[PDB]
């Protein structure tokens, strides 16, 4: 009326709950790189000889 | 090229008038000028001033 070892197992189950991968976009920046420094349109001279 | 060569002055300078139908650059006022040197940067008008 005891308990006696039984047959082995012929399988193990590993179960483990897993998400997938999405399309890879790579959107790097909001407003990407580094934008470069430029001219004031026009300008002008802010400067004159004497005479 | 007389546009060109009243833009590498200062303003007054060079006084582009129209004898023909051509355009002729002359100097009206050497006076305003101020030495800017920026004809020697235009390579081929650094020959004619």
């Amino acid at each position: 009326g005891g308990l006696t070892c039984a047959s082995a197992p012929q399988g193990t189950l590993r179960i483990l709950e897993g998400p997938q991968q999405s399309l890879s976009g790579s959107p790097l920046q909001p407003i990407p790189a580094s934008p470069p420094p430029q001219i004031p349109p026009g300008l002008r001279p802010r400067f004159c000889a004497f005479g | 090229a007389a546009e060109e060569l009243s833009r590498c002055f200062s303003p007054g300078v060079i006084e582009v008038q129209e004898v023909q139908g051509k355009k002729v650059a002359r100097v009206a006022n050497p006076r305003l000028d101020t030495f800017s040197r920026e004809i020697f940067r235009n390579e081929k008008l650094k020959k004619v001033v």
